[PDB]
């Protein structure tokens, strides 16, 4: 019954920061491992970041390390993605999903995820 | 950057096995485990091979000789760590792997036995089982190995390597 909705996206300039929000309804989001994926124009769906249900394991794609920071807030029933030092290469639609394969706490494979949101569009101009 | 030790089950003898466990044991730390240690000397890598020409790399903790995870081809799998320090530490293993997974469970016996559907004492050990264990760990990366057989293969590795080096 869980429904994921991405928000926080928009038009920014290179070097700017931006903060995305993966909000859930239908179930408590603290009961899932939550990942962000993205799809740039003319490209395949890409793993970006994940936070485990337990909140002590995180993981990032190589291209976003040191720049992006995943975190959770059960107070709002939301998982954040802080994006810093944004570059044009980050231009994409950002999706979030819940880890649906109970063997793994974290994964980079989209197949292990379900209940993908509509997506929020992030455009970095130069 | 981490020390690598090799062992193959192909043409394996009591000597080659004994020398292997001796090599692993010779890297275990004896000074009182400090905190915030150099990351490069936290783990040893054990590159296992078999008759079937398959190869996997186990990651062992120097403090206790236990398996923290492993690498098979272009994929790496880690047990859920117990604490934040261990969690941060294992992000420095197999860092160029594309497919990266942390299991939803720790690597302790109670859990692995529950998964394999059998107890340690009933799991046959030896060169033949370690042969099959290495394939099972490899073919897990291609969807071939099911979780109970994986869990079982971990027990074989842990008992024949970690326990064997630990005493």
């Amino acid at each position: 019954e869980v429904q994921l909705v991405e928000s926080g996206g928009g038009l920014v300039q290179a070097g700017d920061s931006l903060r995305l929000s993966c909000t859930a309804s239908g179930r408590t989001l603290g009961d899932y491992g939550v990942a962000w994926f993205r799809q740039a124009p003319g490209k395949e769906r890409e793993f970006v970041s994940v936070i485990s249900r337990s909140t002590i394991i995180t993981d990032y794609a190589d291209s976003v390390r040191g720049r992006f920071s995943i975190s959770a807030d059960s107070a709002k029933n939301t998982v954040y993605l802080q994006m810093n030092s944004l570059k044009p290469e980050d231009t994409a639609v950002y999706y979030c999903a819940v880890i649906a394969n109970p063997v793994y706490a974290t994964s980079r494979n989209s197949d292990d995820y379900g209940h993908w949101g509509q997506g929020t569009q992030v455009t970095v101009s130069s | 950057q981490y020390p690598i030790i090799n062992f193959t089950t192909a043409g394996a003898t009591v000597q080659s096995y004994t020398n292997f466990i001796r090599a692993v044991r010779g890297r275990l730390t004896v000074l009182p485990n400090r905190v915030g240690l150099p990351i490069n000397q936290r783990f040893i890598l054990v590159e296992l091979s078999n008759h079937a020409e398959l190869s996997v790399t186990l990651a062992l903790d120097v403090t206790n000789a236990y398996v923290v995870g492993y690498r098979a081809g272009n994929s790496a799998y880690f047990f859920h760590p117990d604490n934040q320090e261990d969690a941060e530490a294992i992000t420095h293993l197999f860092t160029d792997v594309q497919n990266r997974y942390t299991f939803a469970f720790g690597g302790n016996y109670d859990r692995l036995e529950q998964l394999a559907g059998n107890l340690r004492e009933n799991i046959e050990l030896g060169n033949g089982p370690l042969e099959e264990a290495i394939s099972a760990l490899y073919y897990y990366s291609t969807g071939g190995t099911q979780l109970p057989t994986l869990a079982r293969s971990f027990i074989i590795c842990i008992q024949m390597i970690s326990e064997a080096a630990r005493f």
